[PDB]
């Protein structure tokens, strides 16, 4: 959103509704805050507990929207996919603990409102192969953390530039 | 999902959807090779959805 | 091969009140094939005797001075023969010396020159239609009767012209335009993609013209047929019917005018219809046998953008560089493999501050190589599930029709690519995981060598204690 790519096809479309003689066609633009990627990478990397011996993991492709920027270590705990039910029905306690969940069956919003609610530190999402048959192990993907729809930075009220922001 | 709950007008969605979902679906992979291999006969299926949004 | 268009003669112009037609087949006019239906029902009512006499020098002035006009048009017919022979081919454009832009404008100046030609030259023919139209309805007034007037003629000529309708093939010509025009909507998409690839100006200016002609025959044959179709559909529309055993002068005027009007229009249409039809197979074909001269500067585009834009020649070299480090590094502890073992015999029994550095650096080197052979194992991973990826183009690239007639296999050719294109962002985001790794690869390519050498002054301690 917000690429020259996206403002080239809504001149195509914009476009294809004038040739199609519709009685009126608009255009109506406003602007929003979204989060993108910084020019350093983010990594997921293995912390020795001696500190000497550092080993890393992947750096990402993908990122996840509406994140924060930090930088944490600790124990990494097992969720199934981020129900309440499977936090409830855990044998390890949850808390000051990195967690992993499988994408799909929830948003991904309500993965990290569960993971923030029962106290952890760091959410890690990725595909099994059972829910989800691929053959390219190396993959990467998206998604919005923000729990509830639309501009979080302006809630209730449009993001025209009305409102001065 | 925010026209129904938010604003109140009746809102309606629909999927030709296969029992597990489609894999890679926020994905770099998204794209019309991989797409018709998935499903072989995409124009017949893609004249049923717009017949149902016509009705 | 043919490379030239023998017949040109589809053009048409019409008046500016857009009333009457021009065309270039015989009769010239649609008119005179209501006069000959006028004949058929002059000869029906032996009031009308005159019109045996009047119209035969009437439509005789009519078709010599027609055929006469359009044999004055007839010089620069043969100018824009030569002007679309010349600006149609690359050989003929290769032997002419002027622009491809600046032939075409000259194209235009002399097709609308024609066409205004030929309007130019029948002006005066069209208030002579007028006149013999006006004669048509004095000689129709001179009818006897008045009020009680059959209409035993008239549903009659509906039958013996049904007749007529029914000779008529309809179906083929629908569907045949049908999917002429999918064929032809295809082309025109298909060259705007494949202007981008392939180098030469020449022949892709040669389809791209006769794309624009075809496309002009393409319409004059959706106005001709569909003019038809309305005319068949409106006197079966009549054929229901109406049933007055007597109707005004005035009105049967209006009916015998009415349907001998779509006669002209009928009898005007079967044979534009098998002109347009000769034209659009022959303009199909020319473009056919102009891809042929395309496919093969195609084909090498192909072959060039495997090898280079699936970055194959430079991740290859990174796995042999990485794989010749883990040589490297097996290859010193290979060295020093028994020194460990000459090292750890000794200190148990003393003052220990040096195993807090001895174990902690054999414990570094351990874990630091089996950190490597991860690596390694890691990189080559990501170059399997690239070389899936060229594997399946070559699979798509082997099987081809052959057996592909015609244009289809340029189609196949223009998918390839396609399916090259549709690919970029997965590969690209695995060599950038290949750069990742090979960089750590080399920082622990330094740290083993530290490593060692700390080894080293750990035995010359141990050997002054
Ligand atoms: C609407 O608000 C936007 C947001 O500030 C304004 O766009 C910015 O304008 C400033 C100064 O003209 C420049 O930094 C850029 O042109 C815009 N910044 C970004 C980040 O896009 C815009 O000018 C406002 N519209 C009006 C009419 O004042
Ligand atoms: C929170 O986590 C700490 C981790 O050190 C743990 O000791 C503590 O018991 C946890 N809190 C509760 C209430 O269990
Ligand atoms: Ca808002």
């Amino acid at each position: 959103a917000g690429s020259q790519k996206d403002e080239n096809l809504a001149l195509y479309v914009e476009n294809q509704f004038r040739e199609f003689k519709l009685s009126k066609v608009w255009r109506d633009q406003h602007f929003v805050k979204i989060q993108v990627k910084d020019s350093a990478q983010n990594s997921v990397i293995i912390v020795d507990k001696n500190g000497r011996l550092v080993y890393l993991v992947e750096n990402p492709g993908g990122y996840v929207a509406y994140s924060k920027a930090a930088t944490v270590t600790g124990k990494l705990v097992h969720a199934n996919f981020g129900t309440k039910k499977d936090f409830e029905d855990l044998y390890t306690p949850v808390n000051g603990s990195i967690v992993i969940v499988r994408a799909g069956k929830i948003t991904f919003a309500e993965k990290v409102a569960n993971a923030e609610s029962l106290n952890a530190i760091g959410v890690l999402i990725y595909m099994d192969q059972t829910k989800f048959p691929i053959v390219n192990a190396e993959l990467s993907f998206f998604g919005h953390a923000h729990l509830g729809t639309g501009d979080p930075y302006t809630p209730g009220f449009p993001s025209f530039n009305h409102t001065q922001f | 999902f925010p026209f129904l709950a938010y604003s109140g007008i009746p809102a309606v969605s629909f999927c030709f959807c296969e029992d597990t979902d489609y894999p890679y679906l926020g994905t770099t992979m998204d794209t019309y090779k991989e797409l018709i291999e998935r499903i072989p006969e995409l124009n017949k299926v893609a004249r049923a959805a717009a017949e149902v949004a016509g009705q | 091969s043919t490379n030239t268009t023998d017949n040109i003669d589809y053009f048409d112009i019409s008046d500016e009140s857009n009333y009457y037609l021009i065309s270039q087949l015989r009769p010239h006019f649609s008119n005179i094939y209501f006069f000959d239906e006028f004949k058929r029902y002059a000869s029906y009512h032996t009031e009308i005797k005159r019109y045996e006499d009047i119209h035969k020098t009437k439509v005789n002035s009519l078709l010599n001075e027609a055929s006469r006009a359009i044999g004055i048009c007839n010089r620069a017919k043969n100018t824009v023969k030569g002007l679309i022979n010349i600006l149609e081919n690359p050989q003929k454009f290769k032997t002419q010396r002027e622009s491809y832009d600046v032939k075409l404008r000259q194209y235009e100046e002399k097709k609308e020159a024609f066409r205004g030609c030929l309007l130019n030259k029948n002006r005066k023919n069209l208030d002579q239609i007028k006149k013999i139209n006006n004669e048509i309805r004095d000689l129709l007034e001179k009818l006897k009767c008045s009020q009680d007037c059959q209409t035993n003629v008239y549903f009659d000529m509906i039958k013996i012209y049904l007749v007529d309708f029914k000779k008529m093939p309809y179906e083929n010509y629908d569907t045949f335009i049908k999917q002429y025009k999918n064929s032809y909507l295809s082309g025109v998409d298909m060259i705007r993609k494949i202007e981008k690839q392939i180098d030469n100006p020449v022949t892709i200016n040669a389809i791209k013209f006769t794309q624009k002609e075809m496309g002009y025959i393409i319409d004059r044959f959706e106005y001709h047929l569909q003019k038809v179709k309305h005319s068949i559909d409106q006197v079966t529309a009549l054929s229901d019917g109406v049933k007055p055993k007597q109707v005004t002068k005035n009105r049967l005027k209006e009916y015998y005018f009415n349907i001998g009007n779509y006669y002209s229009i009928f009898k005007f249409g079967k044979d534009s219809l098998n002109m347009l039809n000769k034209a659009l197979i022959h303009k199909e074909k020319i473009v056919h046998n102009l891809l042929g001269e395309l496919f093969g500067h195609l084909e090498e585009r192909i072959s060039k953008l495997i090898d280079s834009e699936y970055f194959i020649t430079e991740s290859n070299n990174i796995i042999s560089q990485s794989e010749e480090t883990l040589k490297l590094a097996e290859d010193v502890y290979d060295k020093n493999t028994k020194l460990i073992e000459d090292l750890t015999l000794y200190p148990h029994l003393e003052i220990n501050e040096f195993k807090k550095d001895y174990d902690n650096n054999v414990e570094d080197l351990r874990e630091s190589i089996i950190y490597i052979q991860s690596y390694v194992s890691s990189i080559k991973s990501a170059y399997r599930y690239n070389v899936l990826e060229k594997d399946s183009v070559e699979s798509k690239q082997k099987n081809i029709p052959a057996n592909s007639n015609a244009q289809k296999k340029v189609d196949e050719l223009l998918s390839i690519i396609d399916s090259i294109s549709y690919s970029n962002f997965s590969v690209a985001e695995n060599f950038q995981k290949m750069k990742d790794y090979y960089k750590e690869i080399e920082k622990l390519k330094i740290k083993i060598l530290q490593l060692i050498e700390a080894i080293k002054k750990y035995q010359q301690h141990v050997e002054e204690l």
